[PDB]
């Protein structure tokens, strides 16, 4: 019942799918300049 | 001028760079495929047939304990089943994706067709042996897809194994 | 059942991430003022 | 631990390659006509 | 000019001496069109995770932690008893050891971006790599190694998939095909 998860299974694409998106965000996080900005909003991009 | 046929004229890409070339291409495959890649297959056919024409005579003398006594084309059927016949089949397959490589290589020109490197037991001495090995194996070849296809029809029809035909003819 | 309801939660988990991980990926540098 | 450069061509165009081995394999390019 | 691993073929121009475990075996040219180091750290990370995936097959079915589900011995039949949430807690543990070796440059481009020659996620507790001699051997057989643990893992996972079996146990009292 915690996510509507009444089969274990249902767990697999709730983990796999955010895991993989967040692997194709790593790479522009990698790309990105992240030294600190001392602004509203990060222009660097 | 083909020297097999006298008449014929030799065809025109058979010019000898390939042993066993007597020039006979009637019916011009010669010109419309690549002669290597047809080199490779002549030997290739070949090679499957001088290994399964020893086969039918082995299988009728002797049999393994294991798999039941069966004439030698029965078993295509029941190896379809038992499962041996797939296994027989995965691993000539998984030779073959190498044997695609090497066909391409052979088309890139950096392969003498049928050569696949093996030669384990070091019989070819000397490029003149190799000659003389290269042709026996392409007479052979040629002999044996003649053969092969030999017993299977006659089985078909004496429903005899090629042995036991020649031990008793049992004429049509 | 089992198959619908795996088909939908592939679907909404795959949307929904990639929300998240769009509005993550420094969207106020996306506007035309941005040098 | 040796690290070779690759000055070479890229992930998709090697994926794009991969995928041609079962669209386009050099199976056929041998029997080419004259 | 030919590979050695296959004489008929070509060497893969790619592969020169330099990479270790290289008999020139890439017959379908994967080289040419992608990059060694992400080929190699490939080769290396299936087979370290199915080093420690082979050697778990064999020993889940000797000993079994005491906790409950922890029980069944065929590994396939195991993934199934035990708790789920268990389960994610090691994919967890493992995804953080992923971004934490890799620091965080885990895609192709950037994986290698910073040094980190392939493999080299720095665990060498003891220091067994300083002699080159004897780096450049145990590389081979870290290869070999893992080349071998691919195929053992696949067979164990199919065969017991058939069987319902584990590896040891099979071996033991194996019966045919048909009797399954
Ligand atoms: C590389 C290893 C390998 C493995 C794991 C297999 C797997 C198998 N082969 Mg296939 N096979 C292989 C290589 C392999 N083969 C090779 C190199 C060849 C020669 C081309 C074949 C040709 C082949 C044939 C003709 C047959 C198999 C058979 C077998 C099966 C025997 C099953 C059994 O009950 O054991 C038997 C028990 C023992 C051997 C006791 C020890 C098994 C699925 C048999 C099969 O398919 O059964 C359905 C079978 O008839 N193999
Ligand atoms: C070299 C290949 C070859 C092969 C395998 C055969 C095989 C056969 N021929 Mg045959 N034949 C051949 C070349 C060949 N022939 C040639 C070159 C000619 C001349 C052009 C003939 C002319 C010929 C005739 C006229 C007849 C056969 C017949 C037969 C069959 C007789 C069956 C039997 O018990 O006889 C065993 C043979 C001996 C013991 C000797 C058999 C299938 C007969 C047939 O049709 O079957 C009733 C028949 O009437 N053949
Ligand atoms: C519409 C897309 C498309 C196109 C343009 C091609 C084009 C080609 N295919 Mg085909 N192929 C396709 C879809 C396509 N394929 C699909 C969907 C399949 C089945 C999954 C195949 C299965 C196939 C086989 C089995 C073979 C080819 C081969 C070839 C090549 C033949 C020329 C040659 O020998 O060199 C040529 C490049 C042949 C080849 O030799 O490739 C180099 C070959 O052996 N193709
Ligand atoms: C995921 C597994 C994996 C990966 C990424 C690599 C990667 C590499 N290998 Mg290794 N290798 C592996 C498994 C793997 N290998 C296994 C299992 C064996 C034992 C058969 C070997 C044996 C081997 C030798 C002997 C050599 C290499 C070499 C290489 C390098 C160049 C070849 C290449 O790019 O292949 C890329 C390979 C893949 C992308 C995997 C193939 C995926 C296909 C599509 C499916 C596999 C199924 C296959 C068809 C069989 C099933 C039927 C590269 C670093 C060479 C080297 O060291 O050069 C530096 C070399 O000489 N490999
Ligand atoms: C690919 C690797 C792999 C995977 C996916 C699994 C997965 C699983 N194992 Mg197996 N296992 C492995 C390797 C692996 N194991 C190895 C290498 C060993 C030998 C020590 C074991 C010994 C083992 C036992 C004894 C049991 C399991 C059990 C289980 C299940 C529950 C998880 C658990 O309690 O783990 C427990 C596993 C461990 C405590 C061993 C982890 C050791 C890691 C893999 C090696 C790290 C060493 C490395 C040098 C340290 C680096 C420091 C930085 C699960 C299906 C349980 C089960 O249900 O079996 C029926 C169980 O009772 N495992
Ligand atoms: C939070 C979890 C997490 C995260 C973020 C990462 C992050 C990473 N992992 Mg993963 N990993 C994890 C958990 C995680 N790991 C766990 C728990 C395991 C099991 C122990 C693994 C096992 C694993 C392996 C084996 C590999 C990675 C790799 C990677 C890196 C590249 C990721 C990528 O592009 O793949 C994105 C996802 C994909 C590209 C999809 C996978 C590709 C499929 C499965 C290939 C299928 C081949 C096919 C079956 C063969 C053909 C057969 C033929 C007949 C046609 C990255 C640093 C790779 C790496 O370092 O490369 C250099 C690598 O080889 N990881
Ligand atoms: C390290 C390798 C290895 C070994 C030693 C075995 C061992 C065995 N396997 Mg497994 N197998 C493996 C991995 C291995 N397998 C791999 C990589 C796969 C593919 C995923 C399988 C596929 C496989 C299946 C599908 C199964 C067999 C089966 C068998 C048995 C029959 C083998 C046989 O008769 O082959 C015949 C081969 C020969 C007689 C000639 C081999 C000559 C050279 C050395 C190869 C045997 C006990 C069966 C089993 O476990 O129970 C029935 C079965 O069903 N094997
Ligand atoms: C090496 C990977 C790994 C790490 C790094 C790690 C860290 C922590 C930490 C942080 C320090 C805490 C606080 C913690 C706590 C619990 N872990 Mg543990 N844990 C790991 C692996 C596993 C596995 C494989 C299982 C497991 C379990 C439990 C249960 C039992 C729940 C219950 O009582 O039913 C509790 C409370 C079992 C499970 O969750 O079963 C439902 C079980 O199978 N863990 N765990
Ligand atoms: C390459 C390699 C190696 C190797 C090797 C190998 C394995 C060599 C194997 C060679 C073989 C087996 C050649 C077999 C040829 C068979 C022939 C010509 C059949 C002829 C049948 C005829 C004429 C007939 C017939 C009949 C017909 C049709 C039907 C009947 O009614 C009548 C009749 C009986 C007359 C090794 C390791 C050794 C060493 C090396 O380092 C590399
Ligand atoms: C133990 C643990 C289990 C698990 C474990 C898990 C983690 C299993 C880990 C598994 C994976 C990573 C194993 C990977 C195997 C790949 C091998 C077989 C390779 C084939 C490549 C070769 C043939 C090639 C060749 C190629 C060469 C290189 C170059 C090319 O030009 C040519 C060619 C294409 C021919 C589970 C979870 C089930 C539970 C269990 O209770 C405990
Ligand atoms: C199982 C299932 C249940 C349990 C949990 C789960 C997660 C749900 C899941 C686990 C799953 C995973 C782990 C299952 C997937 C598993 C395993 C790791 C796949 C292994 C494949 C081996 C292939 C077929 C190799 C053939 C080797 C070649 C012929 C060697 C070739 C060689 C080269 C080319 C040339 C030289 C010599 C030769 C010998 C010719």
């Amino acid at each position: 019942e915690a996510l509507g998860v009444d089969d274990g299974r249902l767990l697999v694409p709730l983990v796999l799918i955010p895991v993989f998106v967040a692997l194709l965000y790593g790479n522009f996080a990698s790309t990105q300049d992240n030294e600190d900005f001392f602004d509203t909003y990060d222009q660097r991009r | 001028f083909s020297a097999a046929v006298p008449f014929l004229k030799r065809p025109t890409n058979l010019d000898g760079q390939y042993i066993g070339d007597v020039g006979f291409d009637p019916l011009g495959f010669s010109d419309v495929f690549d002669l290597r890649v047809l080199r490779e297959a002549e030997l290739k056919h070949g090679r499957f047939a001088m290994l399964a024409t020893l086969g039918f005579i082995v299988q009728e003398l002797y049999t393994f304990p294991f798999f039941p006594k069966m004439a030698p084309v029965d078993a295509h059927d029941y190896f379809v089943k038992q499962g041996g016949g797939s296994q027989i089949i995965f691993w000539i397959s998984f030779v073959e994706l190498f044997g695609v490589v090497a066909l391409f290589e052979t088309l890139q020109g950096k392969r003498e067709p049928g050569d696949f490197a093996f030669d384990p037991l070091g019989l070819a001495k000397d490029e003149a042996t190799l000659e003389r090995y290269r042709l026996a194996e392409v007479k052979h070849a040629r002999l044996a897809m003649i053969a092969i296809g030999g017993f299977i029809h006659q089985y078909w029809v004496t429903k005899q194994t090629v042995l036991e035909q020649l031990g008793n003819f049992k004429s049509l | 059942m089992f198959t619908l309801k795996i088909v939908v939660y592939t679907t909404v988990t795959l949307f929904v991430s990639l929300f998240t991980f769009g509005f993550l990926s420094n969207d106020a540098s996306r506007n035309p003022n941005r040098k | 631990k040796a690290a070779p450069e690759y000055n070479g061509p890229s992930f998709r165009e090697g994926l794009e390659y991969v995928f041609s081995f079962v669209w386009k394999p050099p199976i056929l390019i041998a029997w080419k006509p004259r | 000019d030919r590979s050695y691993s296959m004489p008929f073929l070509e060497r893969p121009p790619a592969l020169d001496g330099s990479l270790a475990g290289d008999v020139g075996f890439d017959p379908l040219g994967f080289s040419n069109y992608f990059d060694l180091k992400w080929l190699r750290e490939a080769e290396l990370k299936h087979g370290r995770v199915c080093m420690l995936g082979c050697t778990g097959f064999i020993t889940q079915e000797k000993i079994q932690l005491p906790l409950p589900g922890f029980d069944n011995k065929v590994a396939t039949e195991a993934f199934f008893s035990v708790p789920a949430g268990g389960l994610w807690q090691i994919f967890f543990t493992l995804g953080a050891i992923e971004i934490l070796s890799n620091g965080g440059k885990l895609a192709p481009g950037d994986m290698f971006a910073d040094g980190r020659a392939p493999g080299d996620l720095g665990f060498d507790p003891l220091n067994l790599s300083g002699d080159d001699a004897a780096l450049r051997r145990f590389i081979l057989a870290e290869l070999k190694h893992c080349r071998l643990a691919m195929i053992g893992l696949g067979g164990m996972l199919h065969q017991m998939l058939i069987t319902k079996q584990g590896p040891l146990d099979q071996l033991a009292n194996f019966q045919p095909i048909q009797y399954y």
